[PDB]
């Protein structure tokens, strides 16, 4: 009769009901994915419905049992997720309006598109049309519209919705006891546990800013550095101690500096490690690269792909005439089905990705035993994060001599080390201070704390002060920029991006200490190390059952986050750019703008 | 005398674990070659009887016991075991003598478009007692008070598997006889 008995059972008759609706989901999705076609697309959308109708008939529900009455703490983790209402909190009458600005901006971002002003013919959109200028160009001129247009057509249409956005987002969130839409979407790390693995959400605010303060000395130097490179690439066009333009940074928003390494590679003579051509010269086609990382899974000692994985699983761009996502997914369809799809050919990038999207297998296979709303990351950031450290120890030229990749006796000199480190800071430092941005820049608009002329004068504002990224031209109130970018303009949380790569690296730390590798960070490979993976494992198996708290603190050893680990993995790149700046300026101004100029 | 022990077990139509089916084929003899043959079965194993020395003991009144768990609920049927399956179901007696038969009918009793044929109790009040069957759809509430669905907190207590051809291993159907070896006469009591 009592609230603890009542959920229990409530949670054994949607368990079992969820896995056959998400497994039907699973499978249409796949479906729909492996087979592109109007018959597929109907399958997924009734099939896949049937779920969500499902889902928030069974979530109401759960909002009729009093979630503080509860004593065990393993149901309430269960009752909290399944209490979670999002939209449904609001009235019929906004519910529908919300419904539709959040299909509206997706529909805006992602059946927008942008123009050349000189070419008004093309009119082209994000994907790839917009990727391809933003990640590959090198002229001043084409990347200044083509990074304004997506944001004076895509982000101004998105200016009104957003408002509403905020607006009515903010009441949902208001409809419960969070002050605002930013406190609903911080309670992903909000936790009620044990004294000391507790965490609050007041508290994420502080930790993000004491990570982030640690991080700007690494990060500023990186900034000078690249900023230093890339005034060659841009003569004459960007101030020596101005902070940096936004549409020079190796694709649209800024999220990732990684395409400006061919412009800002330190030895640009000394080639970056590449194992695709001995690869084809030893005939693996598809299967081996798969079967290889299944090799290094297991010299960790993580368990080998099953059985149905090899034969249900996508592991070719089909022969025949059958439209295809080439887009690689680690799929968990429920039911151990654990499938990967990905248009592998003979490169080592695709290598390295077999071991990225089996380590998101690896992690589904170990907390597959847990509850069915418990079987995620410990939180949004912790799935990402195992995923990439397998990369990192695949890449190693040390890794590479042992599956016979590199020759018996190769040159692992110190100078592709840099090249190694610095296109791994250009993506790992490249996007924690954006990261953290949004974060900051949409928890204050959630609170209202920024004016609203001043939405986008208080957006460079927050960008010089907290990025180093400056406009290239001057923004009205109008033009919605924060908007213009995937997550924001689909209603997707930014800060899993932030806390992903400063556990990467906590990991990674801790997993290379256990292995007992001797030397830098960035060469340490845990392969054929048993001691590293098991260490991994204890926290993937426990899936979302235990705070992040708790679960990050098995195992790095620490309670909460920190950039120390991280800090020490680009240290022989630290030490490398503090030596390089000696003769350049640290540190923005945050003052400066090149349009006038 | 000769009487086959597998051309029964070959039946197309297998009974669920709610509703197992006991086939007493006993008073017979029959050649136990099938039970060495391994490549075919997936869950060779007995309890508190010899495996290899089954066929040299001749006291034996079969009890045999017919459902179809799946792959990880195969596990789940051994003495001394519990779980969603082995406490609402057909439960081994800790003490139980003989042996637990299963093999991979993922080509037989799993269909690619999903087969939700057979049965098994998530919901019940109590615990099912070994060697009991109860057969009863009756909605389950977990207070205890009867009510008709969709009232809320009122369940129906038999589920049904997803069985698939694309299932994991451990997610794939797993039919399971459990003979019952037993020595028939007994000197209990004068
Ligand atoms: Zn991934």
């Amino acid at each position: 009769s009592t609230t603890e008995d009542l959920v229990k059972t409530f949670l054994e008759k949607f368990n079992s009901e969820a896995e056959e609706l998400s497994y039907q989901s699973s499978l249409a999705s796949w479906n729909y994915n492996t087979n592109i076609t109007d018959e597929n697309v109907q399958k997924m959308n009734d099939a896949g419905a049937k779920w969500s109708a499902f889902y928030e008939e069974q979530s109401k529900q759960a909002k009729t049992y009093p979630l503080e009455e509860i004593q065990d703490s393993t149901v309430k983790r269960q009752l909290q997720a399944l209490q979670h209402s999002g939209s449904s909190v609001l009235s019929a009458d906004k519910s529908q309006r919300l419904n539709t600005i959040l299909n509206a901006m997706s529909t805006i971002y992602s059946t927008g598109k942008a123009c050349n002003p000189n070419n008004p013919q093309e009119c082209l959109l994000l994907e790839p049309g917009l990727d391809d200028i933003m990640a590959n160009s090198r002229d001043y001129n084409e990347r200044l519209w083509a990074w304004e247009g997506w944001r004076s057509e895509v982000g101004k249409q998105l200016r009104p919705l957003y408002e509403e956005y905020v607006a009515l987002k903010n009441e949902m969130a208001r409809a419960n006891n969070y002050e605002d839409y930013g406190d609903y979407w911080r309670g992903d790390y909000e936790e009620e546990w044990t004294n000391g693995y507790n965490y609050s959400r007041d508290q994420l605010i502080k930790d993000v800013e004491q990570t982030f303060t640690q991080i700007q000395p690494l990060y500023e130097h990186l900034h000078a550095y690249v900023r230093a490179k890339l005034m060659d690439t841009y003569p004459s066009h960007m101030s020596p101690t101005g902070c940096l333009p936004a549409h020079l940074l190796g694709d649209m928003w800024g999220r990732f500096w990684t395409n400006l390494y061919p412009l800002t590679v330190p030895f640009g003579q000394k080639p970056n490690i590449d194992v695709t051509d001995t690869m084809v010269n030893q005939s693996w086609d598809a299967r081996r690269i798969f079967e290889e990382a299944e090799k290094f899974f297991v010299s960790v000692g993580l368990p080998n792909m099953t059985q149905g994985f090899w034969e249900n699983s996508m592991l070719t761009e089909p022969g025949d005439s059958r439209k295809v996502v080439c887009h690689p997914t680690a799929w968990d369809l429920g039911k151990h089905d654990f499938r990967i799809k990905m248009c592998t050919k003979v490169t080592m990038d695709d290598f390295l990705t077999a071991h990225h999207e089996m380590g998101h297998i690896q992690y589904d296979m170990a907390y597959a035993a847990q509850p069915f709303l418990l079987r995620n990351g410990a939180n949004e950031g912790f799935h990402e994060a195992v995923g990439e450290i397998m990369s990192l120890s695949a890449a190693t030229p040390k890794h590479l001599k042992n599956i016979g990749l590199l020759p018996p006796g190769f040159s692992e000199d110190n100078e592709t080390d840099i090249n190694f480190l610095f296109k791994q800071a250009l993506t790992i430092v490249g996007t924690l201070p954006f990261t953290y941005m949004l974060e900051k820049w949409r928890w204050m608009v959630f609170k209202g704390e920024i004016p609203k002329e001043q939405w986008m004068k208080k957006w460079w504002e927050m960008k010089r002060d907290l990025v180093g990224v400056v406009e290239p031209l001057p923004h009205d109130e109008t033009y919605c920029d924060p908007a213009s970018l995937f997550h924001v303009a689909n209603d997707y949380s930014f800060i899993r991006y932030y806390t992903r790569t400063i556990y990467q690296f906590q990991f990674q730390e801790a997993l290379c200490q256990i292995a007992k590798h001797e030397g830098p960070l960035h060469k340490c490979d845990i392969s054929n190390s048993s001691e590293a993976g098991q260490t991994l494992l204890q926290m993937l198996k426990l899936g979302r059952s235990k705070p992040w708290t708790l679960a990050l603190y098995r195992v790095v050893g620490a309670k909460n986050m920190d950039v120390r680990p991280l800090l020490n993995y680009f240290d022989p790149l630290f030490t490398w750019l503090k030596e390089q700046n000696r003769n350049s300026f640290v540190g923005w101004n945050t003052d400066w703008s090149p349009y006038a100029d | 005398n000769l009487c086959p022990f597998g051309e029964v077990f070959n039946a197309t139509k297998f009974p669920s674990v709610y509703a197992w089916e006991r086939k007493k084929i006993s008073n017979c003899v029959a050649d136990y070659s099938v039970l060495y043959n391994s490549t075919f079965f997936s869950t060779f194993k007995c309890y508190g009887v010899s495996a290899t020395k089954l066929n040299d003991l001749c006291f034996s009144n079969v009890y045999a016991d017919s459902f179809v768990v799946k792959g990880d609920d195969v596990r789940q049927i051994a003495p001394g075991q519990t779980g969603v399956i082995a406490d609402y179901n057909y439960k081994l007696p800790d003490d139980f003598m003989g042996c637990v038969l299963a093999w991979n009918t993922r080509n037989i009793d799993a269909t690619s478009t999903g087969n939700y044929n057979y049965k098994y109790r998530y919901l019940r009040h109590g615990k099912l007692r070994p060697f009991e069957r109860d057969i009863s759809n009756v909605p389950f509430s977990p207070d205890g008070k009867p009510c008709t669905p969709p009232a809320l907190n009122c369940y129906w207590p038999l589920n049904d598997y997803g069985f698939y051809t694309t299932t994991g291993i451990g997610y794939q159907p797993y039919r399971v006889v459990v003979l019952s070896f037993e020595g028939s006469l007994e000197v209990l009591f004068q």
